[PDB]
């Protein structure tokens, strides 16, 4: 129980370094806001 | 030529619009005269006096 409780407590941790590092893995998330943003963009230029 | 704080049509150098003018910064150069923005709209205009 002690070393599984360890191996948790590192991995946990680990987790924390891996989502705080710079390589964010967020793309799925931030497709459909830029595609969102972007075609607002192009239907609003598209006035002109 | 003045209007403050009221929706209104301004026609300024003969061009149309309508809406509420109010004061700004926009460091203009000694030339510019008009303004707009990201949105390809007018955003500030120049006194003519």
């Amino acid at each position: 129980q002690k070393l599984i409780a360890n191996q948790f407590n590192s991995a946990i941790g680990k987790i924390q370094d891996s989502l705080s590092s710079t390589p964010s893995a967020l793309g799925k998330l931030q497709d459909v806001v830029n595609h969102n943003a972007q075609a607002l963009n192009t239907l609003v230029k598209q006035l002109s | 030529n003045l209007v403050k704080n009221k929706c209104v049509n301004f026609n300024f150098n003969g061009l149309k619009g309508t809406g509420v003018l109010t004061e700004s910064n926009k460091k203009f150069l000694p030339f510019q005269q008009f303004g707009r923005d990201i949105a390809d709209t007018t955003d500030a205009v120049r006194d003519p006096q």
